[PDB]
DNA sequence: AAAAAAAAAAAAAAAAAAAAAAAAAAAAAA
DNA sequence: TTTTTTTTTTTTTTTTTTTTTTTTTTTTTT
């Protein structure tokens, strides 16, 4: 009827709306997608990032144009919040591989916020490239953007399990997820474990991966929150400082240097919390509070009173200030598209499942472009073997679609050098889509329209002697390229060989040494 | 009707009619007088009300909204019918006095009717250039005095305030703008709600301080409330913190009708001269499948008629229900086969019985994924005999990316209702595309194989002109859009809140915006789950 | 190099000072003179044309065009380019706006525009016009901050800007204030001054009676216009459009205010109205309302019975903004120097402006025209003797030799080619080509250029079609070369197609006057 | 070459082929390292002790930059352009 | 009459805050 | 020994303010 009001319930109106918001979050910023480890926020301004050309070894970009492009273009949420995505990402402190390379003031655990938008540069990270291989091979879904103007990809082709290694964490409506880092050798030990036997335990798993790894070093208190997480997704990880009791050897005095302090903890706020708790009175034997972050690591110098026992003091730090903190591990994930809590081995049996559709897309793209291409370049030989009549038709004919006629019309016979080079791979070397009418039938050659036109595109450059031999060994290059991915495609090992190859070599590039310590208890 | 077909549900003709209907008796109403001696102000419905008309339109290029044609979306038409009304039908209230004023004497006492419908309540001090009357620096009041006549509009942020403000009628419209996201009343104390953007919705609408012995509605300022937030997702959720402010804190004042919500669009799509605003990406996925079937005409052969249009959209309607099923089973089974079996033959419980039947069928269907595939997936049947009531379940495997798995089609996949639309999808497609089958978009020729052929054909040909504006707020709509959209009582679409039932309004509001999480966890992943199980 | 070195106080004051009045003066407050342009305004124009922000295509959100803007060509940072394309986009700012903005971008009543993330952009069309033939390396591009990039150093504009659009800055030492004028009058000025360069202000003055400000108003006197464009300064009043409407049943008058004066605030006014009717500083009002129903504006007075309301009408004129003193000073840079300078120079400076531009324009075209020409004697030379060309390419190893034997080699005109080459003689010979090369003697001699388009030559030309093409292309080119060199040769036919374009501006984009100019 | 144009041309385009120039618009942009380096570190820092060489002198220049009077301020820019543009 | 002080026009330098949405630890009321 | 309210993440929605610089006017104060 069209009417200007209609009534609304309370009740209908507010569930529509709520569960729209609730989903929205859920799927489209809250949670990471447990393939590549990004949220949408990260994956959209990598997105920007590799389509302006932020390379890892080119100059860097002004932060500016960085945020504009990403909320013109692809990420219509204000450019404050994706600035601030953008100063986490680049940041060593939270990220354990920095996904970002910074040029200027992003902050630091003293509590200093960054620099403005204006003042900072950024540049992709040498890891974001891997992760973000293959992009161009169409190894992954793309979705249109917010207007429909553009095409942003559905998920990365990762090769680095950025969801491990990088952890997350975020605050959707009905759930909520928080995942550590990890180191990546271990990670990718695990892996190829899994890929190695696929019936493997979680107490392997742990074996190749013994906890978390956080990108400030710190001690890990106990492992039964790591064996709960890693075999059920949840489960609370007590990480402790690396605090000292210096003796003086002069004087009987005492010191409590902190060398390092735990995941997540400003540095500012934990000593004005020391403060306070010795103004207090609540924590006693405290003589002074100072630091002495000198750039050659992190000291802070917590002295000691003579009547105290200086490692009961230490003790009741750790109870007390934020020297110790629980980290409540919660593995959730969205996977295939809808939230899930999974544990360590649903993450790497994910990820591996990744991979194998990455390299089987990327291998499918590889051989039709193949393929392709040796139709022009057969297209291209049998051409400069009949190269005379060719001009003379061309000349004789009006206009290009006359020669395309009289091109397609005529069969042309191969010649000596086409005849020995259509010999091997005959088979499984024409694209699929050719129908049977085309091609080599009986020694004659017969064009389709695409080859005539290409033919027609020939220059009179590549008609010296060189670059028939040319286009002869670019021919028998694709050959071997196209054998070699049909027998990618056709055995399931050699695709396992591939991923593993693949898997070691970034091993073997981003490799790293473990901070943390994962202390009995 | 549009050249002599009539129009059921309207369209642009019909609303111009109306706009320059109404704007013409209110200006004859205002320049003699009648307005001032009767003091009662006509609008909407009144000068509507016992009206016979008829309005017949011959567009050279008509564009409608479906193959029905029941509305008419075409811009230009708006525009002439309205300026030949407005020039016209004032020419003819200043010839004709009697007919003019019987019809005005009825307008009068449709307008006191109304009137009397009303409840008693008291004209109300307004902010002015004068008096200000102790009201915040952010509302853009209005001049009415009367309640009743005002109405209030709640806008997100200072650029959706400066949009609206700019855009309005400074008679009845008032508007006070909010900072972002409010208070939620349900997790927050009593002592939370003095914050200031709370303060400032409690000042304006003067029901004092939401307290017990102090909340007295009947000293409401605007006995209109608009609730006219963004068109997205986050403003969904400012809008359901608002309706929990009013429902816990106010409930008097839902309970008696003054809640309203606004609806503005959130896409504007144009092609070439035409525009037109939509609200909701379902509206914008059946304006896309409208341009598509826009002028489309499908051949079975090569020398054959189009088809109908009400029935191509009902097969592109079937077709999208079937393939919005299929993208929801993805979990369950491959979407390759799901596709496939809308095409092969019907396979009934009475042919479990039979193996060689069976094994027919499932080679049928395994030889065509095979053949249509361009993937490196490899499709093999197997057939397993269940001895326990005497049938024989096809299975199907398939090894996609190095993987094998097997998907049985148990005994409740035939009768299970997916599979029973599917069929009938394929009963309807078994043969309506012939080898020479083609489609054309005027002098464009297309032979299709498939029907999914065509379709993507007449997608990407509908999206060829095709531009989307999608306003993220209110601040990126001009003041123009914005008051013809949703703030012209003409051209408006309000929803009144209403209470169906308190008992089940209090759980609602409990469960989704309380302290507690597990209800809210349980509420979203059972919605969630009944959005995805639709079809059985 | 002393770790600490004195330095006096004196001397550190005065070169940190007078870099930053030098850097503001010449950079960021004061316009030039000939395209009317700030920096600012002139590096988004930039960006948004580098963007294609196109007035026909679509919009783009302002956060990108204010990103690509501060990102590679202004290094002053965002918030303040936001309000420079807010200004440029806004009506009662500009007189015609060089940006076609979409959302809320403010208003008279003194709303702020949107935020960044908001509000779309796009270059308006009157833009293109002020950007014509960049491309033609009509002006010259300076380098960019960090060097990476090149900026005009100013643009090739067809509309007076600076006289159309008006100015207003603030620098250290000076401080610019020039009003908008109609781009009808401005442009039949500039006509005026190509008809008779020795042409007196009074003349100028019956072609340019004076500014016309966006909002449409009343200017009161006339001396103050007449002192602006002779000495370059002067103090112009502008009254608002006020009628006292005196209501047929009963005496009671109502001020109805329908346009007010530039660069007031409607709000502020209303403010000040009801501050003097509070305070008793204005007798006679009884009401004050705001009733602007999208259809102008309209500002109700009430007067209360005992009162002349002329006489209100005359005090609200005194004592509130609805008279405002606007003090011309057309300081502008001229040379990339500040210079108070009067209506002449301004339309002296455009003129010169333009006759550059068109020179420019002319010479690049001349020698893309010339250019094409040889490449194009090159393939009709080619095609005449395709099969020897065809048999020594086939012959040779490689392109480089390939290229060798064509140049060694002279080749014989064709008829065709005979013909083509005879007819054109000099005058489409480039100017750096040697005497060695080109015809000499019946025999066309081939350079490296030409040998490397040979080779580059594909089979498709060969057709019959594409040498009447090649042919029909050349004589084009021959045309349109005497065209150019007629522009070049005489200072006549340079004004004249200066005039066409100035009537074709003023067809394109006439306006009727907004203001009243008044004799009292 | 033909002219010492062409040779400092030819010198100056070759010169910026692998050139890269980062601007610091304020300490923001630069990295602390950095700023350690150049201006914080004594060992390699470079400042300059403010002097006072004449009282008189200094008030009447202090007072003509940065008065409330603008046309002492127009005249001592317009005579420093004028005596830069000199000789 | 006279001086001093405040405001606003447009490009520059700087920054400041209020709420949702989960978990999980303090730190007081009861 | 037990409730209750407060801090912290990290993506979202929203706004706000202080100076420099020059003419010109309007207050207000003597």
């Amino acid at each position: 009827l069209a009417r200007e009001i209609t009534p609304v319930n309370i009740e209908e109106e507010l569930k529509s709306s709520y569960l729209d918001y609730a989903m929205s979050v859920i799927v489209g910023r809250a949670l990471p997608d447990v393939r590549d480890g990004l949220k949408p926020v990260h994956r959209r301004v990598l997105y920007a990032m590799n389509v302006l050309g932020n390379d890892w070894n080119k100059a860097y970009k002004k932060s500016a144009r960085v945020v504009g492009d990403v909320i013109g273009k692809y990420h219509p949420h204000g450019d404050s919040a994706v600035y601030d995505t953008i100063v986490r990402m680049a940041q060593p402190f939270s990220l354990r591989y920095m996904l970002v390379d910074g040029q200027g003031n992003f902050g630091s655990i003293d509590g200093d916020s960054a620099a403005a938008m204006r003042f900072t540069e950024i540049r992709l990270a040498k890891i974001a490239h891997e992760l973000m291989a293959d992009l161009e091979k169409e190894t992954v879904d793309f979705v249109d953007n917010y207007d429909g103007t553009e095409k942003i990809p559905d998920v990365m082709p990762t090769k680095i399990p950025n969801l491990l290694v990088n952890g997350s964490s975020g605050i959707a409506v009905g759930m909520a997820t928080n995942i550590p880092p990890h180191n990546l050798t271990e990670v990718i030990n695990g892996c190829l474990a899994y890929i190695d036997d696929e019936d493997i335990s979680i107490e392997g798993l742990m074996e190749h991966i013994p906890g978390p790894d956080f990108p400030t070093a710190a001690i890990i208190n106990g492992r039964r929150g790591i064996e709960e997480a890693y075999r059920t997704g949840r489960g609370k990880v007590y990480i402790r400082a690396r605090a000292e009791v210096e003796v003086d050897a002069k004087t009987g005095r005492e010191t409590i240097i902190v060398h390092e302090i735990p995941y997540q903890v400003n540095k500012a706020r934990l000593i004005e919390k020391i403060a306070e708790l010795v103004k207090e009175k609540r924590v006693e034997g405290i003589s002074a509070l100072r630091d002495e972050s000198d750039k050659d690591g992190m000291r802070i110098v917590i002295e000691v009173k003579r009547d105290a026992v200086g490692e009961v003091v230490l003790n009741n730090l750790y109870s007390q200030t934020q020297l110790q903190v629980s980290f409540g591990i919660n593995m959730v994930a969205l996977h295939h598209g809808q939230p899930k809590i999974m544990n360590l081995k649903d993450i790497i049996a994910a990820f591996v499942r990744h991979r194998r559709e990455v390299v089987t897309r990327r291998t499918i793209f590889e051989l039709r472009k193949a393929r392709d291409r040796a139709h022009i370049l057969e297209a291209l030989a049998v051409a400069l073997a009949n190269i005379d009549p060719i001009i003379e038709l061309i000349r004789h004919a009006p206009t290009p679609a006359e020669a395309k006629t009289a091109l397609v019309a005529n069969p042309w016979q191969l010649g000596n050098v086409a005849a020995m080079l259509e010999r091997a791979g005959d088979d499984a070397a024409r694209p699929e889509w050719l129908e049977p009418e085309f091609g080599v039938r009986d020694g004659l050659y017969y064009l389709t329209e695409q080859q005539a036109q290409a033919i027609l595109d020939l220059r009179l450059q590549k008609l010296t002697g060189l670059e028939h031999e040319k286009l002869l060994d670019e021919y028998k290059e694709l050959l071997d390229q196209i054998a070699e991915l049909l027998r990618i495609l056709g055995s399931a090992d050699r695709l396992m060989e591939v991923i593993r190859e693949e898997l070691e070599l970034v091993r073997e590039q981003f490799g790293d040494k473990r901070r943390t310590e994962i202390t009995a208890n | 009707f549009t050249n002599n077909i009539p129009q059921r549900d309207g369209g642009t003709h019909l609303a111009g009619f109306r706009a320059a209907m109404t704007r013409t008796l209110n200006a004859y109403m205002d320049k003699e007088g009648y307005s001032k001696k009767a003091k009662v102000s006509a609008t909407g419905d009144d000068a509507r009300e016992g009206l016979i008309a008829v309005v017949s339109v011959k567009v050279p290029d008509p564009k409608f909204s479906s193959q029905t044609k029941d509305k008419l979306v075409s811009s230009e038409v708006k525009s002439a019918v309205e300026q030949q009304m407005n020039e016209l039908l004032a020419e003819y209230l200043l010839e004709n006095p009697t007919d003019a004023k019987i019809v005005v004497g009825k307008i009068i006492d449709a307008a006191r009717a109304r009137e009397a419908a009303r409840r008693a309540r008291e004209m109300t001090r307004r902010k002015g250039a004068l008096d200000l009357a102790g009201l915040p620096g952010k509302l853009a009041d209005c001049q009415e005095r009367d309640p009743a006549l005002s109405e209030l509009y709640l806008v997100e942020g200072d650029s959706a305030g400066g949009s609206a403000k700019q855009g309005r009628n400074r008679k009845n419209q008032a508007i006070l703008p909010l900072k972002g996201k409010i208070l939620n009343v349900e997790k927050a104390r009593f002592d939370k709600m003095l914050s200031s953007q709370e303060v400032a919705t409690l000042i304006t609408a003067l029901g004092c301080g939401i307290g017990r012995d102090e909340y007295n509605p009947d000293k409401l300022r605007y006995h209109s409330i608009i609730i006219m937030t963004d068109a997205d997702v986050d403003g969904s959720h400012i809008r359901t913190l608002l309706l929990t402010f009013f429902y816990r804190q106010m409930p008097e004042i839902v309970e008696r009708g003054h809640v309203y919500i606004a609806q503005p669009p959130l896409y504007k799509v144009k092609k070439g001269k035409q525009e037109q605003y939509i609200k909701d990406d379902e509206a914008m996925d059946q304006y896309q499948i409208s341009i598509a079937l826009d002028g489309a005409t499908l051949h079975t052969n090569a020398s054959a008629p189009a088809l109908a249009g009400e029935a191509l959209e009902k097969l592109v309607s079937e077709y999208n229900a079937t393939q919005k099923m299929i993208n929801r089973m993805e979990r369950r089974y491959p979407k390759a086969m799901l596709k496939e079996l809308i095409y092969q033959p019907t396979l009934t419980e009475a042919d479990l019985s039979d193996e060689q039947t069976v094994t027919r069928w499932v080679n049928a269907l395994v030889s065509e994924l095979n053949d249509k595939e361009q993937h490196g997936s490899q499709w093999k049947f197997d057939v397993h005999t269940n001895a326990e009531q005497n049938l024989f379940e096809p299975i199907v495997r398939v090894r996609t990316h190095g993987v094998d798995t097997d998907y049985p089609l148990d005994h409740e996949f035939i009768t299970g209702g997916e599979y029973r639309r599917i069929c009938t999808l394929g009963e309807k497609l078994r043969g309506l595309l012939e080898e020479d089958a083609f489609i054309e978009r005027g002098e464009r020729r297309q032979p299709v194989a498939s029907f999914e052929q065509a379709l993507d054909w007449l997608v990407k040909e509908s999206r060829r002109g095709l531009s989307i504006q999608r306003y993220k707020g209110l601040g990126e709509m001009n003041p123009e859009q914005l008051w013809e959209t949703t703030m012209d009582p003409e051209s408006r679409r309000m929803l009144r809140v209403t209470v169906k039932d308190a008992i089940a309004a209090d759980q609602l509001f409990t469960t989704l915006m309380g302290d507690a999480v597990e209800p809210r966890r349980a509420f979203i992943e059972e919605n969630a789950l009944k959005a995805a199980n639709i079809d059985i």
